[PDB]
């Protein structure tokens, strides 16, 4: 009993992945007493807003003290934790169904908290507020009681008038992709669930910059590879190492139409879009063309490539490459209109190999 | 909706079959922009809709008469478009077909009107058409459309086709009275409007001025090459027209290259000679294209940079104008 | 009408409150400070009761005299805020705002706030009314100020920032003052210290990880890396493709009129004309050197298809195109 | 009587163009295989409501279950009078229907009246109202004996698979000579007088649908004189004029001059643009085709045939195919051009350039 | 009396062909009960987005249990694969003429379940669905009961806001032309009927990708073939056999004019889809140029002609080659603006005849 996701809520400002800016502000006020009656937290759904609201009002509330560490075991900590803590009232602007909604629940604000220093109201989605409500929330921000904070995060912050910007404090939450993946090693790990190191990669990919995600992702994938998160299981869902896009570049400027065509049927069996391969290679050769101008060109993953991309751009010549670009490029035109998607592809190159400057084919 | 006085002769004769019974059920007018077109199905629906017409015209008094000037008239049908969507639906006409299929309140003729058919949905001209195959005793259909061919092969051949522009000379006479201009002047407007009066009139009402402001423009540029000093008087909100503008004295310049008598812009037949003779019937060809296909991303793509797709155009258009470049040739 | 800027009201307030504050100009945080002095200042008094009514071209005659209807017959000390329209006053409303500010008297504080009237605007009946009774606070500061505002916001947050820092903190949300009051508001948590040295405001900057401005300031035929670093931060940060297009529009046909007027006015005089030169010049000169009137040209034909493949299929993955395009803009291109 | 009543085919024997779909209905009636239902897809105009009768003709008949239908029986002349008892219409496109489909589908377990079965003809069933609609897969996967499933529909997509997969659907496909050749073998065998580029006109204008065919060739009937006459025909629809011809010929010697001249002319006539296009490609096409094998100047088409002719050994096929390729893209590019005849001169003017020993430039 | 398309439907999770992950995805979760409240399935129609959507009700409310593997005779499983089931509601948001529309059948939705545990919402492109309705379908997702459960269908997964992708469990329904034609084999040798192989590859083209249509389009072939599945009864309902085609293709190499119009008037009169005539030639064409690079390159079936193919392959020249495919496919661009269909296709006939490379159309 237990999902990596849940088990692995950060309980503390100390382990919650690199937001160290956010988090020493954070930590430094809560030691200083320093807070202002509300913060806003910002940035793309996935990153933790919401969680590092939690763990600032956890901050703000544990029993031991007003603390950068609350300790997660006094019972406003662990109720704070579950989200159920009588004073972190938590509503959420983007649902249409809430019991009372907020313009209810904001008018008891000045109402003392009944348990621990802090009545904190935690808001998702604050730009999504009626404005029936939004207003009741501008009017206690004017004058906000001492014993209140409000803890708003939004997705969409331009969506929201100066007059709620200008009062509060906004954070912005920005993660790398070799980020996401030391942790997904690391959560695996302590969970002993098996894992082939392209798989978490393939993950952390695919999760846009969100952990969040990138947890339901490899739940999925769990549950589809039955135990085990292995590439194969997770290249069901989220595929590249099977494309010849540059190999058949390579075979095609390297004329052995043998291996052209033994990549394409392979290519075949895996199901491809026909038109984003001649993408692929169209945007490939592209690439080359601008590594023979200047040897910058050399891009934030072209590194597995590099040495093969590199080996190109010095042993082609420019004249043959725009040549190349031109004939897949033409052969991408005409290629819905081919008797069948493939045909064009294999003929596309045919032509390649027909017109080719070295090694074009023989005639009696 | 003025009655112009071109709408006379044809008016004759459609009421004096009105009165005489050889009228059509079903008649569908083909005519250009602003020549009236609005008027004339108007015109001839309140002669069929009055309780004691004078000989010609209504009397004014008459129920039909009254709840006509009162617009509001329980035979008199509009099929407007839906409002917002550029298309008729199939709903609307059969709300109308059934309307008729009971009697005339106020006991006499029921009449229809579209405001054009060539732009309602294919399956609400079939709709349209098993009414008029079992026409409804004494009703009465208006048909209009500035093209008939974009129509349904089947449909206009239950209609009778008829032809609304006036000879040139009266035109611009009618035209003079409207506003003062060069005769000149005149002329252009009216052949830029293919002969509608109405229409040129209505390129007058600063447009004309907006117009002088483009071939002025164009003739800085056509002996200089610098044709991105366009971009003031072609950037702007009015850009298709004034590109339209533009293709006309592009046609014309490519019509003298071949010889060709008439010609639309008389008003500066200095500009498309110049023009035809630092560019080439090729070159030209080339640039009307541009023009043209680049008018109509404007017209119909919902938003994009009329600044940078014209700033596209014009840079572009200076590029074929350079020796040794190979010119676009049409698709598909 | 004493004529000031935001720092001066303070001052003023205190010697006595006015008939009417109007506050004219663009930027929010100005206009909001401001207001909030005058009503600070003002329920300190006894004015209890706010008000605010909005001035469209579009409000009835019936709103207006229903208004005065409001404002006449209540019969304490009361504050009354007019919303001038986004565009401006135009000639009817001239006359509306002329009713209203015959509604005045010393227990009934006007407050006007919209953008800078242009001189015509100035005229007004309306305007020349208050003219003698009130005072005028311009909202609206330019690149030489920018610092030195930095600075005294700074200054008042009890922080010690540094020159260059301050400069870096400029460099980067170049224009946006809220930014740069939140940021000094988060280097203060950061630093409780006090001390916003170059090394520490730098460190900071960085790795909080971006103007749009900045990827084009970037692709000005500065190297590419940095640019398609920041357009893939770009996309982090939540910023819509078609923000970014007509971004690189504005800067990349000014390039275009610039590059094709050598000859035709030395450099120096004709970015005073286009008015953007502000210390981008050097830059912009430095990418007119290297960028040639061709390359300039391709530049502009893939900015249109991005243009019309995002507004065509709606959905193309324009962001591929975006690389392309930042990619054109440093290398020699070709024919094809 | 009018040819669009007078010819509604009796048996599939004189039904046209839906060769195979007749074959599987025709060994389908003749063995005894009739299934749960059919499910008949197509345009509007298409034999779709036709064939179904035939089928239940077919099916009901006093001399058995054959392919080939007596016409004469008491079941056969009810059926095609649309007035039977057992085959049952349903059009679920009306709104004022007396018992709706839900009413009419509440009897289906019940007895045929006068036949072997109690057939069910549907048109356009994906518009039927969802009540109804799963009440047909209580009886399609368990429906009687006696019942038979006639369905028609102008969109298959619109119908869930739980039905598209219980039913054996036909989709029924006519080229313009097709309907030309039938039109003309019933005013023949009608006696009455027609011309052959009326037959053409009329082929042409009625899309692939022999049932309007003959509806247009009622209205020519009834406009012009008791003839289907150009001249009538062309009334309805045509310039009936040599212009086409006269066209391509100055374009062809590089006229320009009368080239606009013509179109100027044209213009003044009302004209419709695109319809001038296509007579121009039809006209350069049987050139070419008359350059291969100098018997295809057809039927009306000897009016033109020594101009016709002369073009075909005076301009090269390379050439002839340049003109039609030109022209081609022009009508595709027509509702691109600012106008449309704006666009028909963009058009002509370019094959004038495009003209070998043609339009040359200077400075 | 039956046609595959119903004999062969789907009655367990093992009779769905190729879409391993989707499936195993429903067997862990109705095995393990992880029942997510919104399902949804995209992808092209044809695909069985419905029909699978069926077999998870059938595994929902089945007496034996909720199963992964449902028994097809309870009451429960015959009236869901009749269509007719008291609780699975099926919605469709494409059409127009609704009993009540979707906010009327959702209106309900908080009531009980009449026979079965789950209330099922079977719902066909919901991206279709009126304003109106569509937001009822929200506010019911958002706090949904216990008995009721969404089964979401989609052609474009794009034109649904990202409010609704969030809320259910998305699922991607992507079949190969050999893996139809390999599934027809099988079901026609299962059922004891004749076939030709060239006869079920055109039927697996056919229908592209939809084993649905691939049924349907072969229940069609055995009525017309009467018992058979022939090449000659299939070719017909669709393109010509590949000796008409390759006739024809001879025909215009040897450039001999008469014999082309002859093939093309007597192919008319069987009744030809014009554009596949130019598809099937260039193929054709597609093959010979292929065979001139490895003469390996012929299919199995293709050995009728083999003979034919393989002499055009050795004496025309791969030059020429390149030109008819090129005549033929431009004509392919040009048949919708061609004045005729059937004209268009002559046209572009009569071209690569006055075109033709070895000797053309002669001029005084």
């Amino acid at each position: 009993y237990q999902v990596l996701a849940r088990k692995w809520r950060p309980q503390t400002f100390a382990d919650v992945v690199g937001q160290e800016h956010v988090l020493t502000a954070l930590a430094n006020g809560l030691s200083l007493g320093r807070i202002h009656h509300a913060y806003l937290f910002s940035g793309t759904r996935g990153v933790g807003k919401t969680s590092i609201a939690r763990l600032l009002a956890k901050g703000l509330n544990c029993e031991t003290g007003i603390t950068a560490t609350p300790c997660g075991v006094c019972d406003n900590c662990r109720e704070i934790e579950q989200g159920r803590f009588v004073d972190l009232i938590e509503i959420d602007a983007a649902s249409r169904t809430k019991v009372e909604d907020t313009r209810d629940l904001l008018d008891n604000v000045q109402y003392a908290p009944a348990r621990g220093r802090f009545k904190v109201y935690l808001i998702d989605e604050v730009h999504m507020l009626s404005r029936h409500s939004f207003n009741a929330l501008l009017k206690t921000l004017e004058e906000p009681p001492e014993h209140v904070k409000f803890l708003l995060a939004t997705t969409d912050p331009q969506k929201l008038p100066v007059t709620i910007l200008s009062r509060c404090l906004q954070f912005h939450l920005k993660l790398d992709v070799e980020q996401i993946r030391h942790q997904l090693e690391h959560i695996l790990n302590e969970e002993h669930i098996a894992h082939e190191p392209r798989a978490l990669q393939l993950l952390a990919r695919a999760a846009e910059g969100s952990l969040r995600d990138a947890l339901s992702l490899t739940d999925q994938a769990i549950a589809s590879g039955d135990g085990q998160v292995s590439t194969q299981a997770v290249s069901a869902m989220l595929t590249l190492d099977d494309d010849q896009a540059l190999s058949l570049v390579e075979a095609m400027v390297e004329a052995n139409g043998e291996r052209v065509m033994a990549l394409i049927n392979e290519a075949a069996a895996r199901g491809i879009e026909w038109e984003a391969l001649l993408v692929e290679m169209l945007g490939l050769l592209h690439r080359i063309a601008m590594v023979q101008l200047s040897p910058a060109a050399l891009g934030n993953d072209m590194a597995a490539i590099e040495l093969r991309m590199r080996e190109l751009a010095r042993t082609i010549p420019p004249t043959d490459i725009q040549l190349y670009y031109q004939t897949l490029l033409i052969g991408r035109k005409e290629l819905p209109y081919a008797p069948d998607r493939r045909m064009g592809v294999e003929m596309t190159l045919l032509r390649a190999l027909a017109f080719h400057p070295r090694m074009p084919l023989p005639e009696p | 909706m003025r009655w112009y006085p071109w709408l006379r002769p044809d008016f004759e004769k459609l009421v004096a079959s009105y009165q005489a019974g050889r009228g059509h059920h079903a008649l569908l007018i083909q005519a250009l922009p602003g020549m009236g077109d609005d008027a004339l199905i108007y015109a001839l629906s309140r002669y069929l809709l009055c309780q004691q017409p004078q000989g010609h015209k209504s009397c004014g008094h008459c129920r039909g008469c009254q709840l006509m000037q009162a617009g509001t008239h329980p035979d008199y049908y509009t099929l407007a478009p839906e409002k917002g969507k550029n298309t008729l639906g199939v709903d609307a006409v059969r709300e109308v077909t059934e309307k008729l299929n009971e009697h005339a309140r106020l006991g006499g003729a029921k009449v229809v009107w579209v405001t054009d058919a060539a732009l309602l949905t294919d399956a609400a001209a079939n709709a349209l058409l098993k009414t008029l195959e079992e026409p409804p005793a004494e009703t009465w259909f208006f048909l209009a459309t500035r093209e008939p061919e974009r129509l349904l092969a089947t449909l206009r051949s239950r209609c009778r086709l008829h032809y609304l522009p006036p000879p040139e000379q009266y035109a611009v006479t009618w035209l003079s009275r409207e506003v003062t201009m060069s005769q000149d002047a005149l002329l252009a407007a009216l052949r830029l409007s293919a002969g509608s009066p109405g229409a040129a009139l209505a390129l007058f009402q600063d447009n004309w001025q907006a117009r002088e402001t483009l071939c002025q423009a164009l003739a800085y540029s056509v002996p200089s090459g610098d044709w991105y000093s366009l971009l003031a008087a072609l950037n702007h909100e009015q850009a298709p027209a004034r590109l339209h503008w533009l293709a006309t004295l592009l046609m014309d310049a490519l019509k003298r290259h071949h010889g060709a008598a008439q010609v639309t812009n008389v008003d500066v037949p200095g500009l498309v000679a110049e023009l035809a003779n630092h560019l080439s019937p090729s070159r030209l060809q080339a640039i009307l294209g541009d023009v043209c296909h680049i008018r109509e991303q404007l017209m119909s793509v919902t938003g994009i940079n009329r600044e940078l797709l014209i700033t596209d155009l014009l840079l572009r258009i200076e590029h074929y104008l350079q020796p040794g470049v190979v010119l676009p040739v049409p698709h598909l | 009408m004493i004529r000031l800027y935001p720092e001066q009201l303070r001052a003023q307030l205190n010697e006595g409150l006015r008939a009417a504050y109007l506050l004219l100009g663009n930027d929010p945080l100005l206009l909001q400070e401001s207001q909030d002095a005058v009503r600070q200042v003002a329920a300190a008094q006894g004015f209890e009761e706010h008000h605010t009514f909005s001035i469209d071209p579009n409000t009835d005659w019936n709103a207006i005299f229903s208004l005065c209807q409001a404002m006449s017959l209540f019969a304490s000390r009361q504050t009354l805020l007019l919303l001038l329209p986004e565009n401006g006053p135009n000639a009817a409303i001239n006359e509306q705002l002329l009713t209203l500010t015959g509604l005045l008297h010393d227990d009934l504080l006007l407050i006007v706030r919209g953008n800078k009237l242009s001189k015509a605007q100035e005229n007004a009946a309306w305007f020349t009314a208050l003219a003698n009774r009130s005072v005028q606070v311009t909202c609206q500061p330019e690149q030489a100020q920018l610092p030195r505002w930095v600075a005294a916001r700074a200054k008042q947050l009890n922080l010690e920032l540094d020159d260059a820092a301050n400069q870096v903190l400029c460099y980067c949300y170049e224009g946006n003052l809220l930014a740069l009051a939140q940021a000094l508001e988060r280097l203060s948590l950061l630093w409780p210290d006090g001390k916003l040295t170059l090394p520490r405001v730098e460190q900071a900057v960085n790795d909080a990880a971006f103007t749009p401005f900045h990827w084009v300031d970037a692709l000005l035929m500065g190297k590419s890396k940095r640019a398609l670093h920041i357009l893939q931060q770009l996309r982090l940060e939540g910023s819509e493709p078609v923000i970014l297009l007509r971004t690189l529009q504005r800067e990349l046909l000014l390039l275009v009129n610039l590059k094709r007027q050598s000859a035709h006015t030395p450099l120096r005089a004709l970015f005073d004309k286009h008015r953007v030169w502000q210390n981008r010049r050097g830059m912009m000169g430095e990418a007119l050197n290297r960028l040639s009137q061709t390359q300039l040209r391709q530049a502009v034909q893939l900015l249109t298809r991005t243009e019309l493949t995002l507004k065509q299929d709606y959905g193309q993955s324009v962001w591929a195109e975006l690389e392309g395009l930042s990619l054109l803009l440093c290398h020699k291109p070709l024919a094809d």
